[PDB]
């Protein structure tokens, strides 16, 4: 009388280290609870007056930023369902680019009123339709909610207005200048063809000189040194060579056989003779500009001093590809001279110092290009590291306006305009499925609550303004983060918009993460292992 | 709490958040501050940090101090970092960057334990921090008459000024007359490779000598290297990269032969291939031969019997310098050694120093690089006065790039101060409060500079502050005479991209710090 | 070398982790007992850390044998305890609302309202609250049976003696009118002195009944005794009747032949002198205390004396209430008027393999014993620990005769009629009192959910049914999860007990929440 014993049956039969929960109370609550922390560890990062968060993962890698995503990569998360909802968000931040702490926040609230649906009697299965029911409204509500259009993608005022709201979220201090940078990068790229690609544009960080003093450039720059003695060339006829620069050798096996003193005197002389051959044949040409992707042989280096050929050499693959797409040359297999149609140009090629390190500039001076580059200047190296997340972010609300040219007023109006219209809805719907739309419904307000937290304000007074606002009839109304007390003004005017590809890419994602945790009744951990990573991820 | 069974993150994650966590990131960036506080002055003094491996370092500069410091608070390595910048893009304010950032995250501490909101005051750096890059620019003195005794002068003014505050500061205006000299005979890039820098120990400071040339120490000499004269008078230098060796033709080549008579014929005709490129390097007409690869006891037996002079594995900077001042072309093929690819120098010399033996290339007209020789008692006395010389050539260059300058001594801080102060003036009152919070935090360079010299600094404060209301904007600190002067006119001058990209680093690593609300250390992996 | 301006051993917690922490203890200590509220509640098995077991659903028994470590929890096992002193029931019930209270108070502090407003909302809807019980309140004729053992069985409906509900409840109510006292003008009623419990094990549960008197597990000192006497006059003592060590140091020098004998001959005198004062008043039986010596039964025996020896104080005190008999110290001082008539059989029978004293046909005894038979001994302790519920309830309802209707309708009555007077609040403080005033729906939510019915469909009709004007007696029955008038099934329960259920639960609710910071692992310092 003094020890309780296993059960019977599964409970005895169960592994050492694993571990079983099964019912509502001890998984299903389980689950939200640890969902509503991971939100809650996230919210107060959200808005323009989100905070950085220093974050240490298990390398002493420091981590400063305010992007949901990256934290949550940063963050060694163990709980299996904020594992799925950080999975969600990854998948959010992959699709489109941004809106990853909205997933978040909508997962957590609806997970929230989930419980406390579940806690006032609904089933799990009624909470799940209703909300997919409320997803569906929401869904054909959306479209009904865009207020103005791209209307045009080759300006530059109007493209940098359009991205600034992307990148007011994060650096909220200096966003115009981030913009112009990122839309004269953006219309750089993105030719007559529909096309636009991601990976043009280039982020090279130079340490020093205050983020303020960055630049965009049209053309690549690459952190080395120059192998060769010339250091600038003004017309550069750049041959891009992906054979290291140095005689071709048999892939079988080599080995010199001399039999005679005469080869034996020779062989090094016609070697010589032969290379300089090849590198004359090459300067014929007129490349004055060579760049290879292996390594470079003494002789070659000085023959190509010899004939005033610049020499830079590219170690990675990648750079190769994307110096040939930006001079619009081809890789040579071999070290043949480089006919007409293979030969890039690029307008200038030269050696430069910024800051401390040194560069390799291949610059063009026409606004176009297959490839811009964009170098940030800063104090720090994580400084720098954010200037290039908020650039990520730019980048991708633009590919997703060249996508999608429809937007949606920003800071809450379209999320409280959709809560009243699914309030609505839900009003006249019969049955136990009204409690989880209005909940549904209910759930967008976390969005403008969070924003008036970071803020500042008392979040019940801003809502509350919004929903007087909306309710007589502005539905571009939204939280002003300009102002001490709770206000609210029109946020059309104030150019503050949404992509609406975002908006509906998170609200799928979103709701699909809820009811997928939902969906869960059982849970069966296997004891934890210590394992060397799985051999998936390396 | 609760235990929560199945908890979120992974065990042992500490998590810090809210006001507590943001003093305690200020009073780390404090701390930081006061490991560089007094070697900041003519009145500085050095630090010593002993490594794990014994080795010390004894240095006055604030980026080599703490690069050398183990910081692993997250919000004090912002310090290190925004002094690490400042280093690389000017090279001078290493000390004066962390004691602003420092002392403006004091300045706001009490507006931050009484809850205002960070982003105010990130809002009011910001605006100060452009108002006072703006009043520098404005305020900066410059010369619009690109005179060159007038532009030397100059030169030598910064680089003194830049200089005392070293150990060498007793030779300053020696070491920056020398160091104007080298800078001023670079070509078009300044580039610091160009400016070799040889640490000889023992002998005075004042035996240190900068060689309108290329010096370097002797390598590794084989047998018969003492039959070669060590003196010649118009010699031409050939600069090779050849291997002069008795050596297999290639890696792979292999001989079959089948008679003795191939045999020998092989065995003479290895003797003749180094015996030709030896003799295509002597009908060149050159009396001296560097080679970046080794050279034989051959070579070298051969050279001495044509009263020639050889030196191999000679370092490849060694040898671009070389090639930059004689002004030839480092040849890997002895086939065509041509009169255009040959250096010429007129007096090439191997003297001793201190018990090693250098090659001297001097008389060099189109010279293009310089070498200097420093002298000392101590391998961190050298190293230190190493440094002090790179502080110097980076602020020459600089000064090179634009001559703009503005009186030390704090002087631009005050009269940035008073600016600011007068600006926020004129403000509603919030930001008021923040940007004279600004002001006064400019105030501490000179507040540390009478400090560690031992004055009274609120005496010189209220004083620098009264001159600066009443009239004067170039007075500063005098620390002589214990009192204030006009900065300016005691040639305390400093290119104004010092203080402006100080007070810009500065400025962003506070913002940055004071952004930040949480901080979330991860367990570490693999501790073994 | 490492300073510490604190000890090492010392950690604090502060901020929204504390109230959060706080709140979700609380709700866990709630969802322990949850499931031991209604008549169709399920028991459970407690283990001692001494070895024995605990088999109850009540309330408080559960949250007493259970040993928690956050003050949270702690705080909540107090609250148990308290109103199970108070007033003996509704602690599984002043559980559930303290965490229903805490529940609904955590979700306005998750936004930014600070636990004052909360706090002071809190304490307008408990004197709402008070005011509205107050308000559907009605009285009862103390002087009826029947009312009184309808209030004893809807006290005991939800408890394992349910089933023998008639025989429990006239048990329960003839003890606690038999105990009622009033003497100098105070009136009391004094169930935990008198009116004990006896539980021997065996028998059968419906020969469990309340005796006109006392019983003892005590033997006559000597087998020539009478066992069985009619109509005793029964001498209740506090002094041994053996001679004794005086309290000073009295050491005898004997010289003399004679004096030994002469000293062990005036022991035995001064025994029979006790003796003999004893007998002057010609009683039956005698009752001490403390030991009666051998020679001292031989002289009680002589005159026909019973008597039993070894009696605990309490006991005692008991006996002398039951037979209206006075204690007396000292035999020589022995009055009339502190021999004890009135008892009406006293009787000496063996239950089982063990002697037991009846006294137990007293004419008005002011004390009583409940003698239990049972299948074991845990059966008799859960049986107790009901009948002192069912005791309690009868104590509250004689001292105050008023009631309120149960099964939940006293919940949903007053939180309509506190959410009729949010409306007027016109306020920022409007929306703590309507949560608080919703969170009373948490008992007739636990109710059908024990029941096993629909909670929401159950609840929005019971809502809809306390929004007509003559509802305030709806409720829950517990039995078929259907929706009745409670004057019709009539499981009325004492205002008292309702009123400190309501009293403590936002007490407590307003003592944590007054919380947020945390220090502990500081020494004791006593
Ligand atoms: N100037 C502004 N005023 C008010 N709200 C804004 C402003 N700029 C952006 N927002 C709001 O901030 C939200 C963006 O939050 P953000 O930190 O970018 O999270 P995510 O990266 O997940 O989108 C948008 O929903 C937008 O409505
Ligand atoms: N002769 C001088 N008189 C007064 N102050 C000086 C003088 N020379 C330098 N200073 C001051 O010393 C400061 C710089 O100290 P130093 O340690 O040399 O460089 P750093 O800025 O890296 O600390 C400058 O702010 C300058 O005003
Ligand atoms: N027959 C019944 N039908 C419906 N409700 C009942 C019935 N009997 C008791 N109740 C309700 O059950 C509650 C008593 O539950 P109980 O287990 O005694 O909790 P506690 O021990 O905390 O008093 C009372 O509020 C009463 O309204
Ligand atoms: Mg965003
Ligand atoms: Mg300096
Ligand atoms: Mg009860």
């Amino acid at each position: 009388a003094l020890h309780v014993p296993k059960a019977p049956g599964f409970a005895q039969m169960l592994k050492e280290g694993a571990k079983h929960f099964s019912g509502l109370e001890e998984a299903v609550y389980r689950n939200i609870q640890a969902c509503k922390e991971l939100a809650q560890t996230t919210r107060t990062a959200y808005g323009p007056n989100g905070m950085n968060k220093m974050v240490i993962n298990h390398l002493e890698k420091l981590f400063v930023t305010n992007d949901a995503a990256t934290i949550l990569r940063e963050l060694e998360v163990q709980h299996p369902a904020a594992k799925m909802i950080v999975m969600a968000s990854h998948m959010q931040e992959q699709e489109v680019g941004d809106g990853t702490n909205f997933v978040l926040v909508f997962a957590g609230a609806l997970l929230e009123l989930a419980e406390e649906l579940l806690r006032i009697g609904l089933s799990v299965s009624e909470v799940i339709e209703g909300y997919e029911i409320a997803c569906r409204k929401a869904h054909e509500i959306l479209p009904n909610l865009v207020c103005c259009s791209a209307k045009n993608l080759r300006d530059i005022d109007e493209v940098s207005s359009l991205l600034r709201t992307s990148i007011m979220s994060k650096q909220y201090g200096n966003e115009v200048f981030l913009a112009k940078l990122i839309a004269q990068a953006c219309v750089s790229i993105f030719p007559d063809s529909g096309h636009f690609n991601v990976d043009n544009i280039r982020v090279c960080k130079i340490l020093g000189s205050g983020i303020s003093s960055s630049s965009v450039l049209h053309g690549m720059v690459f952190k080395k040194e120059t192998e060769g003695d010339v250091t600038s060339v003004k017309d550069a006829k750049i041959a891009v060579y992906s054979c290291p620069f140095d005689g071709m050798i048999t892939e079988t096996k080599g080995t010199v056989l001399i039999k005679t003193a005469e080869e034996l005197m020779n062989f090094s002389k016609g070697e010589e003779n032969l290379m300089d051959a090849q590198v004359k044949a090459i300067a014929d040409t007129g490349a004055n500009v060579v760049v290879t992707g292996g390594k470079v042989a003494d002789m070659a280096l000085h023959y190509a001093n010899k004939y005033n050929i610049m020499l830079v050499r590219l170690n990675s693959k990648w750079d190769l590809r994307r110096l040939c797409k930006t001079v619009g040359a081809t890789a040579l297999p071999r070290l043949t001279p480089p006919v007409l149609e293979e030969m890039g140009h690029c307008d200038s090629v030269y050696l430069s110092e910024v800051g401390d390190t040194q560069v390799v500039v291949f610059k063009h001076e026409k606004e176009d290009g297959a490839i811009s580059t964009i170098v940030l200047r800063g104090s720090t190296d994580n400084l720098m590291d954010d200037i290039e997340r908020a650039v990520d972010d730019g980048v991708n609300t633009f590919k997703v306006l060249t996508r999608d040219k429809r937007l949606v007023p920003g800071g809450g109006a379209t999320e409280i305009e959709l809560a009243k219209q699914i309030t609505s809805y839900g009003e006249t719907c019969p049955g136990l499925e009204q409690y989880a739309i209005k909940k549904f419904a209910e759930a967008f307000e976390a969005i403008p609550r969070a924003l008036a937290e970071n803020s500042g304000v008392k979040a019940n007074e801003v809502i509350s303004k919004l929903y007087a606002v909306h309710q007589e009839g502005n539905k571009n109304v939204g939280l002003d983060i300009e102002a001490e007390v709770p206000a609210v003004k029109d946020m059309l005017e104030a150019g503050i918009l949404d992509t609406y590809l975002g908006k509906y890419w998170a609200i799928k994602l979103a709701t699909n993460a809820a009811v997928t945790v939902l969906r869960v009744d059982q849970i069966i951990m296997a004891k934890p292992a210590g394992g060397p990573k799985p051999p998936s991820g390396k | 709490m609760m235990p929560t069974p199945v908890i979120l993150l992974k065990e042992g994650t500490d998590s810090s958040q809210g006001i507590p966590q943001l003093v305690s990131n200020i009073s780390a960036c404090q701390v930081i501050a006061e490991a560089v506080r007094t070697t900041l002055g003519p009145r500085g003094m050095d630090k010593l940090i002993v490594d794990g491996r014994g080795k010390a370092t004894i240095s006055n500069d604030g980026a080599t101090i703490l690069k050398l410091l183990d910081v692993v608070h997250p919000a004090a390595k912002t310090l290190v970092d925004i002094a690490k910048s400042q280093d690389a893009e000017v090279g001078d304010g290493t000390t004066s960057v962390t004691l602003l950032a420092a002392e403006f995250l004091k300045q706001v501490k009490p507006y931050v334990e009484e809850g205002l909101h960070p982003q105010i005051i990130i809002r009011a750096f910001r605006t100060a921090t452009q108002l006072a890059v703006n009043k520098i620019k404005e305020i900066a003195v410059t010369v619009k008459k690109a005179d060159k005794v007038e532009q030397r002068k100059l030169l030598e003014k910064c680089a003194m000024t830049a200089l005392s505050s070293k150990l060498i500061s007793q030779q300053k205006a020696f070491f920056a007359k020398m160091v104007v000299d080298a800078v001023m005979m670079l070509d078009d890039l300044l580039q610091l490779k160009m400016i070799g820098i040889k640490k000889v120990q023992g002998g005075a400071l004042e035996d240190s000598q900068l060689v309108a040339g290329v010096a370097f120490k002797k390598t590794f000499s084989y047998a018969g290297f003492e039959m070669q004269p060590k003196k010649y008078h118009n010699p031409k230098i050939a600069l090779l990269n050849v291997e002069l060796e008795l050596k297999a033709e290639k890696d792979n080549a292999e001989i079959r032969v089948h008679t003795v008579e191939d045999y020998q014929a092989i065995v003479d005709a290895e003797w003749n291939i180094l015996y030709d490129k030896l003799e295509k390097i002597h009908h060149s007409g050159a009396k001296v031969v560097l080679s970046k690869l080794p050279i034989g006891d051959v070579a070298t037996q051969y050279f001495a019997d044509r009263d020639m002079f050889c030196a191999g594995r000679v370092p490849e900077e060694d040898l671009k310098r070389t090639m930059m001042a004689c002004g030839g072309s480092i040849q890997t093929s002895v086939n065509a050694l041509s009169a255009d690819v040959l250096g010429r120098c007129q007096v090439f010399e191997e003297t001793q120093i201190g018990g090693e033996r250098y090659n001297f290339f001097t008389g060099c007209p189109k010279a293009k690089t310089c070498t200097f020789i420093l002298r000392g008692g101590a391998e961190q006395f050298m190293e230190e006065t190493e440094r002090s010389l790179h502080d110097a050539i980076m602020i020459v260059r600089r000064a090179i790039k634009n001559d703009s300058v503005v009186a030390g001594g704090g002087a631009i801080e005050m009269e940035l101060s008073k600016y600011l102060r007068d600006y926020s003036r004129t403000i509603p009152g919030k930001q008021q409060l923040l940007i004279g919070a600004y002001a006064k935090a400019l105030e501490i360079i000179p507040r540390q500079l009478c400090d560690n010299a031992g004055f009274d600094a609120t005496n010189i404060l209220n004083k620098l502050r009264a001159r600066h209301a009443q009239g004067g904007t170039w007075y500063g600190v005098d620390i002589n005479n214990e009192d204030i002067a006009d900065n300016f006119e005691a040639f305390v001058w400093e290119p104004a991209m010092v203080r402006i990209n100080a007070l810009t680093a500065a400025s962003e690593a506070a913002c940055l710090i004071v952004s930040v609300d949480e901080t979330i250390k991860n367990p570490r992996s693999t501790v073994d | 070398r490492p300073v510490l301006v604190l000890s090492q051993n010392t950690k604090r917690e502060s901020g929204r982790k504390v109230q959060s922490g706080n709140i979700n203890a609380a709700k866990t200590i709630a969802d322990i007992i949850r499931t031991c509220l209604g008549p169709k509640s399920m028991m459970k098995m407690l283990l001692d850390p001494m070895g024995g077991i605990v088999m109850t659903n009540d309330g408080n028994a559960i949250l007493r044998e259970i040993q928690v470590q956050h003050p949270a929890a702690k705080s909540m096992i107090e609250i148990s305890r308290t109103q199970d002193e108070e007033v003996g029931d509704g602690t599984t019930s002043v559980i559930i609302l303290a965490g229903e209270m805490l529940s609904v108070a955590e979700h306005f502090l998750e936004q930014q309202m600070h636990p004052t407003v909360v706090i002071s909302a809190y304490r307008k809807a408990l004197d709402d609250m008070i005011s509205t019980l107050k308000k559907i309140s009605i009285p009862v004729d103390i002087s009826d049976s029947d009312m009184m053992l309808n209030i004893i069985n809807s006290s005991i409906t939800t408890k394992a003696i349910s089933r023998w509900s008639s025989l429990a409840c006239n048990i329960a109510l003839d003890a606690v009118k038999m105990v009622q006292f009033e003497e100098n003008g105070r009136k009391e009623i004094d169930i935990k002195k008198y009116a004990r419990v006896e539980k021997i094990p065996g028998g059968i549960i419906e020969d469990s009944c309340v005796l006109r008197g006392v019983m003892i597990n005590k033997d006559v000192t000597h087998p020539r005794m009478r066992r069985y006497i009619k109509n005793p006059r029964i001498v209740l003592l506090d002094s041994s009747l053996e001679y004794k060590k005086g309290e000073s140091q009295t050491d005898i020098e004997i010289t003399r032949e004679e004096d030994f004998t002469r000293i062990l001959q005036m022991e035995e005198e001064y025994i029979q002198q006790l003796c003999e004062d004893i007998i002057q008043l010609k009683p039956d039986v005698v009752i001490t205390e403390k030991g009666i010596s051998d020679l001292a039964q031989h002289y009680l025996m002589r005159a026909n004396i019973t008597a039993i020896r070894r009696v605990r104080k309490t006991d005692n005190n008991r006996i002398a209430r039951a037979c209206g008999a006075r204690i007396v110290s000292r035999p020589e001082e022995l009055r009339e008027d502190d021999v004890g008539t009135g008892a009406g059989l006293l009787e000496i029978k063996k239950i089982g393999d063990e002697y037991f004293t009846f006294i137990t046909d007293c004419k008005d005894p002011k004390a009583c014993t409940i003698l239990l038979r049972g299948a074991s001994k845990e059966i008799l302790s859960e049986v107790e620990r009901n009948l002192q519920d069912a005791m309690q309830v009868c104590r509250n309802v004689l001292l105050d005769p008023q009631l309120v209707p149960g099964g939940g309708a006293s919940e949903m009555a007053v939180a309509h009629a506190l959410t009729e007077k949010s409306k007027a609040m016109t306020g920022v403080e409007q929306w703590p009192y309507r949560a608080v005033a919703q969170a009373l729906e948490v008992i007739p939510r636990t109710l059908i959910q024990n029941c096993g019915a629909s909670t929401i469909r159950l609840l929005t009709s019971l809502r809809a049914k306390h929004t007509q004007e003559n509802c305030e007696t709806w409720g829950v029955n517990g039995e078929t999860g259907t929706l009745v008038d409670m004057k019709e099934l009539g499981i009325w329960e004492p205002l008292a007990v309702k009123l400190q259920t309501y009293k403590t639960a936002v007490e407590t609710a307003v003592l944590l929440l007054r919380i947020d910071d945390i220090v502990s692992g500081h020494k004791k310092k006593g």
